């Protein structure tokens, strides 16, 4: 269950990272969510307990900005258009504003996932 | 409080058709459900009307159909509309399934809706066969004889089930009586399952092409989406009336206007066009039991999709690999249909085997691999941007 | 498989019924009916077209009644049982030439002349295949042979058909005076057979035009109204005032 | 009417190569069957040539059959 | 709108009205044509009528013909049977019917020939009253066609025939 | 006058709207019937039974 | 009234389950004031051109399917001939 | 099936005056009394009384 | 009722083929619709019934 | 029973023939009755 | 929360069969609704099978019924059950009314 991306395994070898950087750049350009101004972290699903809890631990300004971004993207998608070439999401603003909180929540849930399975080896 | 929100039945109508929050940016591919409902209603009404002039027996069915055609008032409209609507039903069904597959609508929280839709698809396929087997022409007789013989593949009680279904030892009066009796009942079960489909869907709402939550922006269905479906309805009407009034026997093979002779075997025994790909998958495997197993799996594999998508994104809008592979799979499906339609000649056997292999590989190998690759590439590029 | 066992592809023609708005040429229908009655009714059967089906299409009521009065039919029991005969009426089907399939098989070697009521719709090719079949009896090529009673016709699947050349020059004398050759008679009888396959072509093609016109106008109006009503959504403006704490 | 026009396009210059192939076959097959062999025929070449002749003849005589 | 008000409203309402008018015009034809299939078909209509040529029945003769399963006899009465049939008092009948209005032409008598008591085939030119006689239950019908004595409750039935020259159409 | 009277008469109450719709539909049916009959009649010239009667019937 | 149902994600008007919003301004115009079919052909043409340019190759490369169809049909016809059985 | 003495109903009517011998397959269940009525009818032939 | 007297609710004039000439002595529907038939025949007029 | 529809003032004696599908109780009447008897109980169940 | 109170289909079943507040002193004359429903279900189920051997034609309808009665396996049960259930339906309907 859950995405199983293996970028951490690849990043161990600098050879693979150096070889694969241009391909990743081209792929991210091809995916084309920046044309709507969205961040990558707005596309993750929020329908489980973990993400719904994580969204409640965000700073207020981040939540308001996310709401504005999603509303603007929907309004753009209504009339079948994209933002001009000057308002596209720059790489500087495409950071991970949701991964640490979700990771913390998952770690807390995983923490409890052990006491119940505890056995006495005697 | 207004009346529409107070009276029970009016509240039931209002909660589903008038006042219901919907995503505000759903494209024209979200109208096919209303088209399916309209086609189902048309089929029910036309079948009820047609049942008043049809006698279900070996020696009277074909003559009854001909009398309907050339003696009953406006019978040609009835028969042509029934056949052409039954043909359009599968086109709209395939478009609905394609829409559900392309945008990743099988993911949570809409798995139950997907399963109910799969069950409805199986019921519709079963209903189509009995419906087309009624006129008792050449292809109906021989295709029924071939297909109902597939029940012998089960271990134990093998030919006993075939004899029980046939009601004798060969296709005769009793099996036509059984088929006519069953063809009347199944559409009502389909309608009930459609009601269950809708009531399961309504608890969480529809998705949108973007793939993000649509709780921020919503509009009521009453003024906006009740007028966006009218265009599709009128377009479907203009499509079906041309077929009914200028080419009624369009999708109909030449061998479907002759009496069922049980002594002359036709050159090709094929079912209707919309069941061709499954027939090709069945014919691909030299073994017998493996053939029916693969034919069943080709439709039962849609239930394994939710536990096969390892993608952080929900849909193919922002998935470069998915857009390519989806159209590749669609082309493979068309190739499978073409191969199944034609003769089992020399090169066609190899082409069909390769197409079947690709069809069963796409659902089992390609999807996890390319989803994982996309996730890894995006994550790596994002991680390697600050330094 | 091999084209010898599949038959040479038919020849494409042009017919009045092919046009979008045209219907049927009824003089050709009458000529084809005459040709069928005088050359075909000996061996083939058309037991799905009644005498009343012809009044208004190729004959009038009096002509149809007079023509039908000639033939004889069985008319049920009477008084002390018995099976008598009666002159034909205006509601009886065309008389079949053979009683059952066994007699038909016995008479014509071992082949059964198929019923011609729905043979145009039941053949791969339509009118074209039948017309090319009737006018395709050629001398066998080099290296091939024909068993006794078997004739050569490339358009027939297998190039061996057990039907001697049916139509010949000046076989019938048409009422209007058209010079009756094999090709003209074949075309007329093909037209009559196609009419016998689908006798409702004129009415269906007539109503289809009006239905299409009305549907087109309704579709255009529906598109315009959809464009009109959805305006307050497709033309929204969203401005974000940043909530400074 | 139709047979005459078919025979004209049988020798008109639009089907000359297929006519030549058909003649070459007929010669070979007649010689072989005269020797005694019975395992060769060219219904296929006759098919091609007949289709050419019918393509020529049929439309140009179907406009007069009124 | 680049103009004044009360103009686009009229245009939109006119488009809606044209929509509704064309939709209703289509729906009426759809309903009527798809429901007209329940009426009498051509096959049933062809069996409805029946033709009898009266020129083959001289005076004082009977012809039996079939009409919707119920045989109907015709009799070319001579003036005699006409005049005694008119002579009988109407009120004296078991079922009081006259004869002048019972036949459109007094020289032609056409009635539905089944026993009114239990549906049997009577024999004509017999009985005590010189008409149709039913030996199935021993009842007699008069020459005029009515019932006089026996277990038959009512008179014989009259078809809705029409006259056209020397041919009569029953139905 | 102008466009206000048209709204006042037809599209002011629902009842007048429906009555206008129904009357217009009733007349539009006849109009379309006439148009399609004329088009069909002009489409088939010289190949209908009533047109070709004097070529077969009279010479009996 | 009836019962407390399960955990869902829609609610109704008012309590739609979305996040808290702040500082959002929305304008519009009455449908009887705006001119329909205004800026239609230009916008539609531009959008269609962009869509053809961008998602074109994902569909175009139905490209090899037609070629394999044609090659298979031609080879199957060739093998069922006089010279194909040699 | 057991052979019917007459080929059709009209022959039966012609042979037996004007009557029609009813089929005996389902007569007992279709008469007001069944076995008792049939037996009484079979055994109840007597000379008529005076008058 | 189905194992010891199946035709116990059924009138004796129902085990005969329909003869379109044989006129039955009494024409009545089944027992559950009998009162409405009784009401219908009471009124001398036709439409009023 | 079917003749009771003749009490309708204007279209009376024509609804009876439309329902009969002819001039008396024959094959079309039985076909229509069978189809309607098959259909109706599902409507009754929905009403329940 | 219990699953029967959460899943929409199970919730629909529960609200009408499992947990539904009812009066505590309704007599035995309130038992006819379930009887009517069961009779209707039996009628529909049996009629579906009865339609598998019936030919709807005036000339050939009685012989088909006789073949059902005396030729099919346990056809007399089907015919008698259908007729008697249709009869009992009206008794229970009158009692309900
Ligand atoms: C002037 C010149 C020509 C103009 C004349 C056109 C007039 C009529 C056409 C109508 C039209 O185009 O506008 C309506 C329509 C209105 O737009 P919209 O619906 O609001 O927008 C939808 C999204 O925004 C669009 O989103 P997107 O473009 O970002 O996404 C790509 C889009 C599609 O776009 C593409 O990538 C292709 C279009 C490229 C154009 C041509 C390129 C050729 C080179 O994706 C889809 O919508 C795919 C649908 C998913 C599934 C449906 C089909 C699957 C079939 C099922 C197969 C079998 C089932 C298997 C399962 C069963 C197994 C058991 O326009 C479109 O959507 C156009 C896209 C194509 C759809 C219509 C195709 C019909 C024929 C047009 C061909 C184009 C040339
Ligand atoms: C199977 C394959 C298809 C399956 C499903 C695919 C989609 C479903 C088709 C639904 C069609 C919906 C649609 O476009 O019509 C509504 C659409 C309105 O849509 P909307 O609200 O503007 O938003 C959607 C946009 O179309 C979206 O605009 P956009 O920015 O995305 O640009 C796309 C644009 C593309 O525009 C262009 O590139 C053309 C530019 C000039 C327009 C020319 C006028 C066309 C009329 O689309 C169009 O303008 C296409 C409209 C033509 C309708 C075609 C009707 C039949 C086609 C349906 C499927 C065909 C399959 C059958 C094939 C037949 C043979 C096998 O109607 C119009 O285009 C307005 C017509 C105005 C009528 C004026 C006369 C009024 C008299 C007073
Ligand atoms: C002495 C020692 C031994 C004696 C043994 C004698 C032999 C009897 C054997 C016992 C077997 C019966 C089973 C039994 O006892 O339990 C059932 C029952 C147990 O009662 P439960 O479950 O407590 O509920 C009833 C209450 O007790 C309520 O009782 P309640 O105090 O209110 O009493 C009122 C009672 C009045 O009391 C009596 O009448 C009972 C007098 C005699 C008792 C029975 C002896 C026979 O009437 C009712 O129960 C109301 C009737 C309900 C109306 C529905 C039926 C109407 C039918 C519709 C006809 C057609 C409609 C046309 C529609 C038009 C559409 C176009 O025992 C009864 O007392 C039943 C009484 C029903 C009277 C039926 C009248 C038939 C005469
Ligand atoms: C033949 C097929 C179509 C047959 C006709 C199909 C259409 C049938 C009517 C449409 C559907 C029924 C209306 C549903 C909405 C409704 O209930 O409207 C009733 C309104 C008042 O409804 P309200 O807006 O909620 O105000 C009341 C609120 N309180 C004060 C109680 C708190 O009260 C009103 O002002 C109007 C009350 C009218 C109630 C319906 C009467 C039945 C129709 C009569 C026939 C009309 C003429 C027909 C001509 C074609
Ligand atoms: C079972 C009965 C069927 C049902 C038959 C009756 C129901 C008709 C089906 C469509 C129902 C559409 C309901 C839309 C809501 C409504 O009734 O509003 C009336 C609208 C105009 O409403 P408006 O836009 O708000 O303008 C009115 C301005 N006032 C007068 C208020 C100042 O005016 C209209 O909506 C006119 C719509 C077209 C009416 C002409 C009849 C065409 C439909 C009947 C024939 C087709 C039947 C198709 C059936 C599938
Ligand atoms: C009630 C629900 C169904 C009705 C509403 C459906 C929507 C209708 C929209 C408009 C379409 C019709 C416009 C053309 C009208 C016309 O011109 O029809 C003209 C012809 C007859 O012409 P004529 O004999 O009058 O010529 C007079 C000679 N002088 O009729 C038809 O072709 C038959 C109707 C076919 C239309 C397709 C309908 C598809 C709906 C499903 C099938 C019906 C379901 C069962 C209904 C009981
Ligand atoms: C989803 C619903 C339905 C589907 C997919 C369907 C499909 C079909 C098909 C494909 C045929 C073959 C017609 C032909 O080949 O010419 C047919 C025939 C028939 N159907 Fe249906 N049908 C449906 C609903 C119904 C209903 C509800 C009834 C009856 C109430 C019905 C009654 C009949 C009859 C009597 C025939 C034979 C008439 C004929 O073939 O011309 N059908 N059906
Ligand atoms: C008679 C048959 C059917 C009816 C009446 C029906 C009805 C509907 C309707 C009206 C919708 C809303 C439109 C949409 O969201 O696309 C819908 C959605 C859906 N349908 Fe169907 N459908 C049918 C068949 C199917 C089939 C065969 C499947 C799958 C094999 C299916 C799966 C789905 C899914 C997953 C959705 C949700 C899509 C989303 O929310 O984005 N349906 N159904
Ligand atoms: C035919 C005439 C019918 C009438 C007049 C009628 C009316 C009623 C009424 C007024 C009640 C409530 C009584 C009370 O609360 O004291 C009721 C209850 C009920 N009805 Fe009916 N109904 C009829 C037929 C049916 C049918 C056909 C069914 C099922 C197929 C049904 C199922 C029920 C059930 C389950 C109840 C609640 C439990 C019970 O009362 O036994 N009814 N009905
Ligand atoms: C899906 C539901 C039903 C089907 C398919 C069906 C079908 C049939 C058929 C085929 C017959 C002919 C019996 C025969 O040939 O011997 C019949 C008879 C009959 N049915 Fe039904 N039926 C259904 C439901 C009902 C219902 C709901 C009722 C009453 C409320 C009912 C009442 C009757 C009666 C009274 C008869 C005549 C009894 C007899 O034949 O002896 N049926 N039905
Ligand atoms: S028919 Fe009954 S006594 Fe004459």
């Amino acid at each position: 269950m859950k995405p199983v991306s293996l970028a951490k395994y690849i990043q161990k070898s600098p050879f693979l990272t150096k070889l694969l950087l241009p391909i990743s750049n081209a792929y991210v350009h091809l995916s084309g969510y920046r044309k709507y101004g969205l961040r990558y972290d707005d596309l993750m699903l929020e329908e489980n307990d973990d993400t719904q809890k994580a969204l409640s631990r965000l700073p207020k300004m981040e939540s308001y900005d996310r709401v504005y971004r999603i509303r603007r993207a929907m309004q753009l998608s209504i009339e079948n258009k994209i933002l001009p070439k000057s308002e596209w999401t720059k790489p500087e603003e495409d950071y991970h504003y949701l991964r640490p909180v979700l990771a913390e929540v998952i770690a807390e849930r995983k923490e409890r996932e052990a006491f119940d399975a505890l056995i006495v080896k005697k | 409080m207004k009346i529409l929100k107070s009276n029970p039945f009016l509240a039931l109508a209002n909660n589903y058709m008038i006042d219901a929050p919907e995503p505000s940016n759903i494209s024209y591919f979200w109208n096919f459900g209303s088209l399916l409902a309209c086609v189902l209603v048309i089929q029910i009404v036309i079948g009820i009307l047609l049942a008043c002039f049809y006698i279900p027996n070996m020696d009277l069915a074909f003559l009854s159909v001909e009398r309907i055609v050339r003696d009953v008032n406006y019978g040609f409209l009835l028969r042509a509309f029934h056949a052409n609507g039954a043909s359009f039903f599968f086109i709209f069904l395939y478009l609905h399934i394609g829409r559900g597959l392309y945008y990743g609508s099988y993911k949570y929280p809409r798995t139950m809706t997907w399963n109910i839709g799969v069950i409805i698809f199986l019921l519709t396929i079963i209903t189509a066969f009995l419906g087309y087997c009624l006129p008792a022409n050449q292809m109906s007789f021989w295709g029924a004889t071939v297909i109902t013989n597939l029940l012998s593949a089960v271990p134990f009680i093998g030919d006993d089930l075939v004899h029980l279904l046939w009601g004798g030892f060969s296709v005769s009066n009793p099996t036509l009586n059984r088929f006519f009796s069953l063809h009347y009942l199944m559409p009502f079960v389909i309608a009930a399952l459609s009601v269950m489909h809708l009531i399961a869907l309504h608890t969480n709402g529809s998705s949108n092409p973007l793939g993000v939550t649509a709780n921020m922006d919503r509009i009521p269905m009453n003024p906006y989406y009740l007028i966006k479906d009218l265009i599709t309805i009128f377009i479907f009407l203009i499509g079906i009336n041309y077929m009914a009034f200028y080419n009624p026997y369009g999708f109909m093979e030449p061998d479907c206007a002759l009496p069922a002779d049980p002594l002359k075997t036709p050159m090709s025994i094929v079912p209707e066009w919309y069941l061709l790909p499954f027939y090709a998958i069945l014919r691909a495997i030299p073994n017998f039991q493996l053939g029916v197993i693969a034919m069943l799996l080709s439709i039962l594999v849609l239930l394994l999709l939710p536990l096969l998508d390892f993608s952080a994104i929900r849909g193919n809008s922002f998935n470069p690999f998915g857009k390519f592979f989806f159209w590749t799979f669609v082309a493979d499906f068309v190739i499978l249909a073409w191969i199944g339609g034609s003769h089992p000649e020399n090169v066609f056997i190899t082409i069909g085997a390769i197409a079947t292999i690709f069809y069963f590989s796409y659902f089992f190998i390609l999807i996890p691999v390319y989803t994982i690759l996309g996730n890894t590439l995006i994550d790596l590029n994002l991680s390697s941007i600050k330094r | 498989g091999t084209p010898k066992e599949e038959g040479l592809h038919f020849i494409q023609h042009d017919w009045p019924q092919s046009k979008v708005l045209s219907g049927f040429d009824h003089a050709s229908l009458r000529r084809g009916f005459q040709v069928y009655r005088e050359v075909c009714s000996a061996c083939h059967s058309l037991n799905l077209i009644a005498w009343r089906h012809l009044v208004g299409v190729t004959h009038t009521a009096d002509e149809a009644k007079q023509m039908a009065s000639e033939v004889e039919y069985e008319d049920g029991p009477d008084d002390e049982g018995n099976m008598f005969k009666r002159p034909g009426k205006l509601s009886d089907f065309l008389p079949p030439p053979y009683p059952n399939v066994e007699a038909a098989r016995a008479s014509n070697n071992g082949a059964a002349p198929p019923d011609l009521s729905c043979v145009v719709r039941g053949r791969h090719g339509g009118q074209d295949y039948i017309y090319s079949l009737l006018t395709g009896y050629t001398e066998p090529p080099a290296g091939v042979e024909v068993p006794d009673g078997m004739n050569f016709n490339p358009f027939f699947p297998g190039t061996q058909i057990a039907m001697a050349r049916p139509l010949f020059d000046d076989a019938v004398e048409f009422e209007d005076g058209t010079p009756a050759t094999t090709a003209q008679a074949a075309k007329d009888v093909v037209n009559f057979l196609h009419w016998a396959s689908e006798p409702e072509l004129d009415i269906r093609k007539k109503m289809g035009f009006q239905v299409i016109t009305v549907l087109t106008i309704l579709t255009a109006l529906s598109m315009w109204y959809k464009r009109f009503k959805w305006t307050p959504i497709k033309n929204r403006k969203i401005f974000y005032q940043r909530p400074i704490k | 009417p139709l047979e005459k026009m078919t025979q004209e396009c049988m020798d008109a210059p639009d089907c000359k190569e297929v006519k030549h192939h058909f003649e070459e076959c007929t010669a070979r097959v007649t010689k072989k069957v005269e020797q005694g062999d019975k395992s060769e025929d060219c219904i296929e070449e006759f098919f091609h040539l007949y289709h050419c002749a019918r393509d020529c003849a049929d439309p140009k005589v179907f406009k007069v059959l009124v | 709108t680049k103009s004044t008000g009360d103009r686009s409203r009229v245009i939109s309402y006119a488009m809606v009205g044209t929509m509704g008018a064309l939709t209703a015009a289509g729906a009426q034809a759809t309903v009527h044509d798809f429901l007209a299939s329940w009426s009498a078909s051509a096959d049933v209509l062809a069996m409805s009528k029946a033709e009898v040529d009266l020129s083959k029945i001289p005076e004082g003769k009977n012809l039996v013909v079939k009409w919707q399963g119920k045989p109907v006899f015709i009799r070319h009465r001579t003036p005699e049977e006409i005049q005694e049939a008119n002579s009988v008092d109407i009120s004296t009948l078991r079922d009081p019917q006259a004869d002048s209005d019972r036949v459109q032409k007094p020289e032609w008598l056409v009635m539905i020939g089944v026993c009114t008591h239990l549906g049997c085939v009577p024999i004509g030119e017999a009985g005590d009253y010189g008409g149709w006689f039913c030996p199935c239950h021993g009842s007699h019908y008069d020459i005029s066609g009515r019932i006089r004595r026996g277990p038959a409750p009512l008179n014989l039935a009259i078809p809705a025939y029409t006259f056209e020259g020397s041919k009569i159409i029953i139905g | 006058m102008a466009s206000s009277t048209i709204y006042n008469i037809f599209f002011r109450r629902n009842s007048s709207f429906y009555a206008t719709i129904f009357v217009s539909a009733f007349f539009a049916k006849i109009g379309f019937d006439v148009f399609t009959d004329s088009v069909w009649k002009r489409a088939n010239a010289g190949l209908t039974w009533d047109e070709v009667k004097p070529r077969f019937l009279n010479k009996d | 009234g009836g019962a407390a149902g399960g955990k869902t994600y829609l609610g109704w008007w008012g309590h739609l389950g979305g996040p808290k919003q702040k500082g959002i301004i929305t304008y519009s115009l009455s449908p009887f004031q705006q001119r329909p079919m205004a800026g239609f052909f230009k916008t539609s043409t531009q959008n269609m051109f962009r869509r053809v340019m961008t998602e074109g190759l994902y569909v175009a490369i139905f490209g090899i399917a037609y070629y394999i169809y044609c090659w298979g049909k031609e080879r199957n016809e060739f093998l069922n001939s006089k010279h194909g059985r040699h």
